[PDB]
């Protein structure tokens, strides 16, 4: 009933010690070109260091927010190292949510290209509640979070027009 | 009642998916039925209705 | 451990501990440490995530 998009960690702002433009592959291309999702940041190393990583939103819009973010799993150390750190962890909980993750480091069959994998999770955050995220490595970061409201429908898949 | 009947399941939900199906099939199986009999049965009376009108007409003359 | 010798199912209920800080973890607690309940039946093993929380 009431659904809006908004950037809920602005990419000039809110990741000083990492870089938010390396964060683009092939998997994902926009013009034929190496690109990412709009509304996820794959944060990459600054440097030669990726330092603990420290960010919370307290929900400050009289509805609950749908917060999404990735965790990425490398198929190679090599390539592990090359983007973060080599034993590390991504951790997030709200007032509600609470799990800890764990990259998983494997050659995975080849898909679309790539033979990693990435994880994708959500949850959603109570009017009034704060949701942190701690990392020292792999968390696609979120860029845009969803306010709204629901009204307890489904959902159509076919190819007839719409008027 | 306002109902969405669709409904979306994984690979490792075919259980729900199945009572799901049953649901959807055995309210189907009923309302057939019913309505079935209910359009036999009302159509029966009503040609009875106009069968007896008539009769009476004849036999108040 | 504990055998039921009650002629009936027994509920058992427990808890593990998630601190904020480790500096609280070694105060309570060792540093790397693990719970691990099994019967016949269940078995699950718990890893303490050491962590700040709203």
């Amino acid at each position: 009933s009431s659904f809006e998009r908004f950037e809920i960690f602005p990419k000039t702002s809110s990741w000083p010690n990492h870089d938010s433009n390396k964060g683009v592959t092939a998997a994902c291309p926009h013009a034929g070109a190496k690109s990412f999702y709009k509304n996820l940041i794959w944060l990459v190393k600054k440097g030669n260091s990726y330092p603990k990583l420290s960010k919370s939103y307290i929900n400050d819009k009289g509805k609950e927010v749908l917060v999404l973010w990735g965790i990425h799993h490398p198929s190679t150390s090599a390539d592990q190292q090359s983007l973060y750190n080599a034993d590390t962890y991504v951790f997030v909980c709200s007032s509600r949510y609470s799990k800890k993750f764990k990259p998983e480091i494997a050659i995975c069959p080849k898909v679309r290209d790539q033979e990693g994998r990435m994880n994708y999770y959500w949850t959603l955050v109570e009017p009034g509640d704060k949701i942190t995220f701690e990392a020292t490595g792999n968390l696609v970061v979120p860029r845009y979070a969803f306010a709204m409201e629901r009204n307890a429908s489904g959902i159509i898949i076919s190819d007839t027009p719409v008027h | 009642q306002f109902t969405a009947v669709g409904k979306e399941f994984n690979h490792l939900e075919k259980r729900i998916e199945n009572l799901n199906k049953k649901v959807d099939d055995g309210f189907l199986d009923i309302w057939t039925y019913n309505a079935e009999l209910l359009v036999l049965l009302e159509n029966e009376r009503t040609l009875d209705y106009h069968d007896s009108n008539v009769k009476n007409l004849y036999e108040k003359v």
